[PDB]
């Protein structure tokens, strides 16, 4: 080998050897996350070096924990790092068509046909199938039954049915209501807290926030009915100058007057905050809540302590934002001009103890744009689940939500996409036949392993399918239960069509390239 | 004890000879077959493994070359030209190595045949100052006025990478990004694509979503969320210092002895963060960028005043803000100017792709710089169409500084090769045999599209040159797919006359360079 | 005994269950009072112990020997606390009490 | 994990489809090496072994025996080409690159989830077929020496090249003809094959006689 | 023909240290086994006839104990399955603080008998169907089992009686005393609101005397010694500070600038006038103690000895709020004199020992108080600390029991009641799902079982005695742990009683946990690192 | 992605310490330079000279 003849300690697969490792690395990937697909899927768990306990079914969470030092598992990683990041769903569906399109490439490779040619019918095949998904695509009015039933065929495959009819209810609540007219959804806006006391089943919605800390003096009181929010970040504990001053004094009385009045610029500030809290409420009936991103000393604690003020320090930053849109004040960065139109409303202020860890509940908002999703369950693995669960949830309905098309699911789009792109492979010159062939056998893998992982057999299901829907006409996919085909947009089996198009656009983008792919090196050294 | 007495240090070895020259020659021979099938446009493609950890899908020449560790000088003397021809014009990286290759190779023939090696040298300059005059007659003028004959230039600089498939986008992106980028100051052209052609890359999305905006993109956010988001025609500051209070550069100590100086202190400290933020405020701004931090007061002063401010922001990223909008960094607010504020913007939108939010200052009106939005299908193919556009852009470049174009697909090759044989009858002396061997050494380019391609070498490569010897017979190559002859005058595969005068010069005083070489020293230290 | 490919508990683990257990337990606990049997009595007997360092203790205190004697048998070491218990609570019946125990386990 | 690894740790077992796709995967690879030696046309390899002895060669058994294999479904093939060359004496590539075949499109079934079994009923079913087939296709005729001859062209041109296949050709059958007697088995023990190195690889002939 | 090579695909990608189990026989059989062996390992702690279980973890600590929890805690498990079924016995011994045996037990035979259903035929996902929907009839069944209610949990006696049998199982040769020290210390606690702490009780270990000299104190005892010479007060005033007992200093940086001599003269002597004026000041108000988080200065100690003042330091501020609940002051940032209403008042602060260790106390004699310690005597560390987990038990039945005021029978026969019923309505069931729900009753049967072979009797005669007597009507017949033969007799007479709440989520967490385990299909494990702990944890 | 595993088939079938080298560069191009090498090495003491 010329590389190994320059660098001896260098790896090098040529040509057939390269497309065999390529092919090789694809397979297994496919074999390992066939069956992750469908609601009938098995939980895969993962132990970590450290011996964390891991139980999961998304794709992607999988191939970042399997122990693979593989170049192509790399690179398909990549692809699904990418897919998760951008439209957090199909990563699954993704592997499974990147390899058994670089299987069925490979049927027609060892019979002596060249790659370019196979990569050729696939851009054709992939044009054409993205034509037929513009043509099949559901347009429809994104009102609350459809975003449920979006939400229910998300977390169906990815939870436990019944924690998942729950999670659809909070998730498409949560979505609501942050969601302004025609504007884009902030996902930023939802808080995902994890709490590890109720049973998994207790996850619900709060129109509000909850923050993992709590007043940290214990004369401050516990439940406050009507509050007023100052959301601030300003600092009231004790600075030192940017000059590096230091005090000079001759006796001990000058001493306790220069400790006394080293206070003065922090008292001055609460003293503004108290005279506030005075004016806009005479009365015991109101409260006042004060949450501060920077840190409060314990002198400024008693001195709000002793004016009945609750005060939360060292919040998160986001925690301003959110806050400022739920309970509608104004987060302030200096208190030179504070008057009571910044302050924020919470119909109901009080702290829940659990174990070390110490929590308060903003709730009872007039019209809160951020809310918070508490995670509850008895387990981390479990809390871990479910919060993958609901990110994945809130990804499918916002993208429901973006455009207002959604794709029948349960494999039947892909087995339609098989059937056009048959028809249309006479239209195809040249040899280009054969790779559309094989686009179109990768596409059917969806239908393939559904079938496979809901226990019936891969043949007949499929051929029963999709006679069906050459005699019909209609969108029929895969019955999980009975294996008869069966009408997806009718009994609600959604999904989403950003997430088709970018699998079809990424799977066949990476498959030609790794296709043309003649030579692995290791010359770094 | 007496340990061994000598002249040179231990491990300090030595070769001389004709082993030497033949070492230097297989070297690059092996350097040039290590690459070799990534030319044509149906070349195939390479992974190449970082240590690192990363992976290089390319299709490059300099890209697969410069990722590989090599011992043999030679090899060193390979890589280095690559990169020079890399950096020089932007592509041909991958035909200066072959070319160097098959120089060596035929100069081998004949130091194995009683050939001093200055003859050889001698004879590979006059060969090279004559295909430079080829090379100058045979070219042809282009007017880069025309949009379309500089998107089909930018084509055929493209066919032969995996940005062909969108091979217009990518011509499209490529040309307007080099005429946006071009600027003239003080009667002193430039094209700096650089530092104000910036390609980012987001992975995600759709190809075809890829395009050119006209303003600059950022990976920032607003300091604080009640600070807008959304403004229309925003009127805009750029500063490099920070808007903090920071210590003095000579040490300085303050001595309290009185019970209010501390709190003055502070005050004066709040009240001179206040002065700066009215300085600011001033010039009436709509966003302020920093490269440098901006304090929490600062950024309250300036929220007062209804102003977005970007806290922390790289010099070339301010760099290509200014220019877009019409800006001027400055330094000390208080010396702040009309002038340095910065209208022309059309737009300032911070939206959130992905989970990453995104600052975007485009719909600038004659912006001198840009930002490329890539977007694919992971980070690997993300970086390949950068490097695809990087050559695009290059020859894009190349032509508008030199507007001459040569044909391509070998046409070149094969006519300069025809045209030293027919100089060469005039010659007498012994410098004949290695000018003849040069001439058609340079038909390698030609013969390794036909291998690439597929198809049969020999009678193509005869039937190629058959039909050079004719009169009107300059611009017939073959074609990179279906294997046959064809004027190029009509497949419109055309290069710059840069890119090729500096491939062919590269490749000839290569040769030379290791035909000089001799007695190979190794083993002492720094 | 299976290799259990995955195994319950920490590789090195010991363990110990059942009537033969309690038995040893018991012996350890004789051993104990064996060794502050003869410093009981007008009649008894001092005991020298060496510490790593070299300093040496010379006593007739049940408690105080039993201190110096780095005993690490758990069942074992209730004889030395108990004996600490005596010697804090009362003062004096350091033997007494691992004697009297010792016998009661027999 | 396997139940022969706990019952004994240092173990190496293969079990479900890993077991499909080893022994796959290692008649592939057979396949893929021999498919180079087929028809006249194949291309000539050179196995040097370990004492340095160098041995060209084109048929299927000589390189089966002279790679450096150790698996076992290599060795089962080998095996199985071993027994075709001893009693048929041809037909060792033919025999790796059918079972291969064979191999490989039962693999592209069974990866549907189809049970092996029903794949080699299919197999007994159409070997059956195919039988017969070729009972009927057969051609019977007297062998006269043309069609000796032929066959001798059709085995030695595959063996070597063109005017050696030729001489070899004369030399084969002429040698059996002399040594057939009519109506009893051929005993191929009765031509003696000697070797000289002295002349050139065509001026091997026959010796109506011993050496 | 020598060596299996590896499988091409994933098998060939794993990494060098990395193992994939996957399939039924591969990873689920192997997780019930280990689970099971979990299960065994501590089941023989069960009952009030456990046997104490001695345990020494990684840094040579001893425990011994026969508290299911405690045993997981200080078990270095490594199988990831018992690591999920230990989470969820930790789970239940946070929230309710008993019943994880019970958890460890029902998880285990629940798993064995999934795996026997498995092994008959039945898939993974019926047998987790039937295991769910047979414990929600459980769940309903289990509210028409409660017996009798607490009624009331201001009764000194009642409450004992009420938690003597959460503390009969451990300590079972001396539960009475227990009971009634815990139902002291919980009554003193828990004041007309109905609101109540479980961190107001605090437990105090002096060795010395054996556990049956212990005591319940209204008040908060601290094992170390006065810092003045003062050391009893009678008509205690304490004023709690969190500042140290010193002159406060700036924080920027003390610097005594001297200029002439008469500062440098007058400086000391003014530093202590403004000192002595200081804990003048305080004096004056009536107070008699003080309290400081800090250091004590010299001449603030001297002074306060002066004015006869009692000193006591707190290094921890647990402590420090600790007593101000107990004594009601609030702790002043600085040093000045208290006002009248955030000056606490005890009855009676002194110092003393007991056995070898000075304590000090602060002594209320009203029935009463914010928080009230319980002192423990003993002979052995260990047995001191088994003393003070079973205070921990007492301590959060009697939290449960404000929760919720319903108890069940128990002695095992709220598990045969709930078998039986659950068995008849399985027998009701047409589908696969008999087999798991018929299974999941079964699995009711390892606690009387257990029972019965702790305490040394044939456990098939005590279940047969039990489905004898349960089925002819009786609900309340349990297991008779005071018998050398197999006999069972009435539990709601005889007062062994548990809580709702505590079954209730000890079978929810139980099921949860074996359906979990049951729900893992495929394992695939890193190659161990042996670092030395997540920073985490710290 | 730092180690690039050996082909399946042939190329992990082949034995510990053996060599294969298979189509033109690396058999006919190598085996023609050690041809030329032999030669070289033999040339000098041909004829008279
Ligand atoms: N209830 C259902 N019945 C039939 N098919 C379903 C049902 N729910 C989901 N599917 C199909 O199964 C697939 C689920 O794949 P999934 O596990 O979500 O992979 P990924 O997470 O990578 O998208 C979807 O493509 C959908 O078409
Ligand atoms: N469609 C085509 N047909 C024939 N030759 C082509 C075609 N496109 C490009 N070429 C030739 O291929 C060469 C470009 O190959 P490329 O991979 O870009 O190598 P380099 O990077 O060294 O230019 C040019 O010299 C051009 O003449
Ligand atoms: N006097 C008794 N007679 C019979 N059984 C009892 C008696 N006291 C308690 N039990 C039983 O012992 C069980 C308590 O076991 P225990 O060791 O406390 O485990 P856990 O701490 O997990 O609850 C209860 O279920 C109860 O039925
Ligand atoms: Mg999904
Ligand atoms: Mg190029
Ligand atoms: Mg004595
Ligand atoms: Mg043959
Ligand atoms: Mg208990």
């Amino acid at each position: 080998a010329a590389v190994k003849t320059l660098n001896p300690k260098a790896e090098v697969a040529r040509a057939q050897a390269a497309l065999a490792v390529n092919i090789s690395a694809a397979r297994g990937l496919q074999d390992v996350l066939r069956t992750n697909l469908g609601p009938k899927g098995t939980m895969k768990m993962l132990v970590s070096g450290a011996g964390d306990i891991k139980l999961t079914k998304d794709g992607n969470v999988l191939l970042h924990e399997m122990q693979i030092q593989h170049p192509t598992a790399s690179l398909i990683a990549k692809v699904a790092t990418a897919q998760d990041d951008i439209t957090g769903d199909g990563t699954t569906s993704n592997v499974l068509i990147i390899g058994e399109l670089l299987k069925q490439a490979d049927l027609y490779i060892s019979e002596g046909l060249h790659p370019r040619i196979i990569t050729e019918g696939f851009e054709a095949a992939k044009e054409k199938a993205l034509q037929f998904l513009e043509e099949v695509k559901v347009s429809r009015e994104m009102d609350r039954e459809t975003l449920i039933d979006v939400a229910r065929t998300s977390l169906r495959t990815k939870v436990h049915a019944e924690l998942a009819d729950v999670l659809t209810e909070a998730v498409v609540d949560s979505i609501l209501a942050i969601k302004k007219q025609d504007e884009p959804i902030d996902l930023f806006m939802i808080e995902i807290m994890e709490m590890k006391h109720k049973s998994e089943t207790d996850t619900s919605l709060i129109r509000g926030l909850v923050l993992d800390h709590g007043a940290r003096h214990p004369d401050m009181k516990k439940r406050v009915e009507d509050a007023y929010i100052l959301t601030c970040n300003v600092s009231l504990e004790y600075e030192k100058t940017e000059v590096n001053s230091g005090f000079f004094y001759k006796s001990a009385e000058e001493r306790e007057k220069l400790v006394k009045a080293e206070r003065k610029f922090i008292e001055d500030r609460v003293k503004k905050i108290i005279e506030l809290k005075r004016k806009v409420c005479g009365d015991s009936d109101k409260g006042f809540v004060v949450i501060n991103q920077k840190g409060i000393d314990p002198f400024s604690l008693d001195a709000l302590s002793k004016e009945g003020i609750v005060a939360l320090r060292r919040a998160k930053r986001r925690n301003m934002e959110r806050l400022t849109l739920a309970c509608g004040g104004v987060a302030l960065n200096s208190f030179d001009d504070l008057s009571p139109d910044c302050l924020g409303h919470a119909g109901l202020v009080y702290e829940y103890t659990l174990g070390e860890e110490k929590f308060t509940f903003i709730e009872k908002c007039n019209n809160p744009r951020s809310v918070t999703l508490l995670i509850k369950g008895p387990n981390k693995h479990t809390l871990t689940q479910i919060k993958d669960a609901v990110r994945d949830g809130l990804r499918a309905v916002k993208n429901a939500i973006d455009d207002g098309c959604v794709v029948p699911g349960a494999g039947a789009v892909e087995v339609a996409m098989a059937e056009a792109l048959i028809k249309h492979k006479p239209s195809v010159k040249g040899r280009a036949q054969l790779g559309v062939q094989a686009f179109a056998d990768a596409l059917l893998i969806i239908p393939k392993v559904l079938a496979q992982n809901s226990g019936f057999d891969l043949q007949e299901t499929l051929v029963k399918i999709q006679a069906e829907h050459s005699e019909s006409g209609q969108l029929v996919g895969v019955d999980l239960n009975t294996g008869e085909p069966m009408v997806a947009a009718e009994v609600g089996v959604w999904d989403n069509y950003c997430v088709k198009k970018q699998l079809l656009h990424s799977c066949t983008v990476i498959a030609t390239n790794i296709l043309l792919v003649d030579e692995i090196m290791r010359a770094g050294m | 004890g007496h340990r061994p007495v000598l002249v040179l240090s231990q491990n300090t070895k030595r070769e001389s000879g004709r082993k030497v020259q033949s070492g230097n020659i297989n070297a690059a021979k092996t350097i040039a077959d290590i690459i070799r099938t990534c030319l044509g446009p149906k070349s195939m493609m390479k992974m190449l493994l970082d240590p690192m950890g990363g992976i290089v899908m390319t299709n490059d020449g300099n890209a697969i070359l410069r990722e590989i560790q090599v011992q043999h000088p030679a090899a060193k003397s390979m890589i280095e030209i690559s990169r020079t021809q890399d950096e020089e014009v932007g592509d041909g990286t991958t035909s200066v190595i072959i070319l160097a290759g098959e120089m060596l190779s035929v100069a081998e023939h004949f130091l194995e045949q009683q050939m001093h090696p200055t003859v050889v040298i001698s004879a590979y300059r006059k060969a090279l100052d004559d295909m430079i005059s080829t090379l100058k007659k045979i070219s042809i003028p282009v007017d880069i006025s025309d949009s379309d004959m500089m998107l089909n230039i930018i084509n055929s600089s493209i066919t032969t990478k995996a940005i062909s498939r969108w091979s217009s986008l990518a011509c499209n992106i490529a040309l307007d990004a080099v005429k946006m980028v071009q600027f003239e100051e003080n009667g002193r052209k430039e094209i700096d694509i650089k530092k104000y052609a910036r390609v980012e890359k987001i992975p995600g999305g759709i190809i075809e979503d890829s395009c050119v905006l006209r303003g600059v993109m950022i990976n920032k956010d607003v300091t604080h969320p009640r600070m807008r988001r959304y403004i229309k025609n925003p009127r805009i500051v750029l500063l490099d210092s920070s808007l903090e209070y920071k210590k003095g550069e000579s040490q300085t100590d303050i001595e309290i002895t009185r019970e209010e100086d501390f709190t003055r202190i502070l005050q004066m400290e709040e009240e001179y963060i206040q002065q700066l933020c009215e300085d600011i405020i001033q010039l009436k701004p709509d966003v302020v960028i920093t490269e440098k931090g901006i304090s929490d007061l600062a950024q309250h002063y300036l929220m007062r005043a209804n102003i977005t401010a970007i806290r922390r922001v790289r010099k070339t990223d301010n760099n290509r803000i200014a220019r877009a909008c019409g800006a001027r960094i400055v330094s000390r607010p208080e010396e702040l100017r009309e002038d340095d504020v910065g209208t022309g913007a059309g737009l300032l939108e911070i939206k959130k792709i992905g989970d990453e939010y995104f600052t975007f200052i485009t719909d600038c009106k004659d912006p001198k710089a840009c930002t490329i939005l890539l977007r694919g299908a992971s980070k690997e193919i993300l970086s390949e169409v950068e490097r695809n556009l990087q050559d695009a852009m290059q020859v894009c470049r190349n032509v508008l500084l030199d507007p001459q174009l040569v044909p391509g697909g070998g046409a070149s090759e094969m006519a300069v090769a025809h045209a030293l044989t027919e100089k060469s009858k005039a010659m007498t002396g012994v410098e004949q045999w290695p000018y003849r061997a040069v001439a058609q050494a340079l038909e390698v380019i030609p013969r390794t599209l036909i291998q690439n391609c597929g198809a049969s070498t020999i009678r193509l490569l005869t039937s190629l040159r058959a039909k050079h010897t004719q009169e009107n017979c300059e611009t017939w190559g073959v074609n990179g797919e279906t294997g046959t002859l064809v004027d190029m005058k009509e497949l419109g595969i055309w290069e710059p006359l840069a890119v090729k005068l500096q491939t062919y010069k590269t490749a000839v005083e290569t040769a030379v360079l290791l035909l000089r070489i001799d007695d190979i020293v190794s083993g002492h230290k720094k | 005994m299976m290799p259990t490919p995955v195994i319950l508990l920490k590789e090195g683990t010991d363990s110990s269950q059942g009537i033969p257990q309690l038995v040893s337990n018991i012996s350890a606990c004789q051993v104990i009072a064996e060794a502050v049997r003869t410093t009981l009595g007008p009649r008894g007997m001092d005991k020298l112990i060496v510490d790593g360092r070299g300093k040496a203790t010379i006593s007739n205190d049940g408690a105080t020997i039993l201190k110096l004697l780095d005993v690490v048998h758990p069942a074992a070491k209730t004889l030395v606390d108990i004996a600490k218990s005596q010697d804090a609570e009362v003062g004096d019946g350091t033997t007494s009490v691992t004697l009297l125990a010792a016998e009661f386990l027999k | 994990m396997a139940a022969v690894k706990t019952l004994n740790p240092k173990a190496e077992v293969a079990r479900a489809q890993a077991a499909l796709a080893v022994n796959i995967s290692a008649a592939r690879g057979l396949q893929d090496v021999l498919r180079t030696n087929l028809g006249p046309k194949g291309t000539m390899k050179m196995l040097v072994s370990g004492a340095g002895d160098i041995k060209l060669t084109k048929d299927g058994n000589v390189l089966l025996h002279e790679m450096q294999i150790q698996h076992p479904t290599a060795s089962l093939i080998a095996k199985v080409a071993t027994a075709q060359d001893d009693i048929t004496g041809d037909g060792t590539t033919s025999n790796v690159l059918i079972i291969g075949e064979l191999l490989k499109q039962a693999d592209l079934y069974i990866s549907e989830g189809l049970h092996p079994r029903i794949i080699t009923e299919g197999f007994e079913a159409a070997k059956e077929k195919a039988l017969q087939f070729l009972e009927e296709v057969k051609v019977s005729r007297e062998m006269d020496r043309e069609t000796l001859i032929d066959v001798a062209r059709t085995s030695l041109r595959t063996k070597v090249h063109a005017e050696l296949a030729d001489v070899l050709t004369e030399a084969v059958v002429d040698s059996i003809l002399a040594i057939k007697k009519q109506d009893e088995p051929i005993d191929l023990f009765m031509i003696e094959i000697m070797e000289m190195k002295h002349k050139s690889e065509t001026d091997t002939s026959l010796i109506r006689g011993l050496v | 023909a020598l060596h299996v090579p590896k499988a091409p695909g994933f098998a060939q990608m794993l990494k060098e240290g990395a193992k994939h189990f996957s399939g039924l026989e591969e990873a689920v059989y192997r997780n019930i086994q280990a689970c099971k062996e979990l299960a065994q390992t501590t089941r023989t702690a069960y009952g009030p006839n456990g046997m104490n279980k001695m345990v020494i973890n990684h840094l040579e600590k001893l425990f011994v104990t026969n508290d299911a929890a405690t045993i997981l805690r200080e078990l270095e498990v490594q199988h990831p399955a018992a690591k999920m079924i230990v989470m969820a016995s930790h789970m239940q011994e946070q929230e309710v603080g008993d019943g994880t045996n019970f958890v460890l037990v029902f998880a285990g035979a629940l798993l064995e008998l999934a795996e026997e259903l498995l092994r008959i035929g039945l898939s993974v996902s019926e047998v987790i169907e039937g295991y769910e929907i047979a414990c929600r009839k459980a769940h309903e069944i289990l509210p028409n089992l409660v017996c009798c209610s607490a009624k009331n949990l201001r009764d000194i006696d009642e409450v004992s009686s009420l938690l003597r049998t959460s503390i009969m199982s451990k300590q079972y040769g001396n539960e009475v005393f227990l009971a009634k020290l815990i139902a002291q210390a919980c009554v003193s606690i828990f004041p007309d609101s109905g609101h109540f702490n479980v961190d107001n009780i605090r437990v105090c270990k002096i060795l010395g005397s054996g556990i049956s000299s212990s005591s319940v104190l209204h008040g908060m005892v601290f094992k170390k010694e006065t810092e003045g010479d003062v050391t009893s007060v009678k008509d205690a005033k304490i004023a709690v500070y969190s500042c140290p007992f010193d002159g406060m200093i700036t924080e920027t940086k003390g610097t005594v600038l001297i200029k002439t001599a008469e500062e440098l003269m007058n400086f000391s002597k003014g530093e202590e006038n403004l000192m002595d004026a200081q804990v003048k000041a305080i004096a004056d108000t009536g107070a008699n103690v003080v309290v400081t988080g800090g250091k004590v200065a010299d001449m603030a100690l001297h002074y306060a000895n002066k004015y006869n003042i009692m000193l006591v330091r707190l290094n921890s501020k647990w402590d420090l709020r600790r007593l101000c609940k107990t004594v009601g002051a609030t702790a002043l940032p600085r040093l000045t004199p208290p006002v009248l209403e955030e000056m606490g008042h005890c009855d009676s602060v002194y110092l003393s020992e007991v056995g070898d260790t000075q304590v000090v106390v602060f002594k209320h004699e009203k029935e009463d108080g914010a928080i009230s310690t319980i002192v423990l005597r003993g002979s052995t560390d260990n047995l001191m600390d088994d003393i003070e987990r079973a205070v921990d038990d007492g301590v959060n039945t009697f939290k449960v029991l404000t929760r919720d005021k319903r108890l069940v029978p128990g002695g095992g026969a709220t598990e045969i009641e709930l078998a039986k019923q659950i068995t008849s309505y399985g027998e009701t069931c047409p589908g696969l799902e008999q087999y798991a729900i018929k299974k999941f009753a079964e699995a009711f049967e390892a606690i009387p079982r257990a029972l019965a072979e702790n305490s040394g009797v044939k456990a098939n005669e005590v279940i047969s005695k039990l489905y004898a007597v349960h089925q002819e009507g009786n609900k309340n017949v349990g297991l008779d742990i005071e018998a050398e033969v197999p006999a069972v007799k009435d539990m709601l007479e005889a007062g062994i009683l548990d809580t709702y709440l505590g079954k209730y989520w000890a079978i929810k967490l139980a099921t949860n946990a074996a359906v979990t385990v049951l729900r893992v299909d495929q394992i695939i494990m890193a190659k161990p690192a042996g670092g030395p702990k997540p920073p985490s944890g710290k």
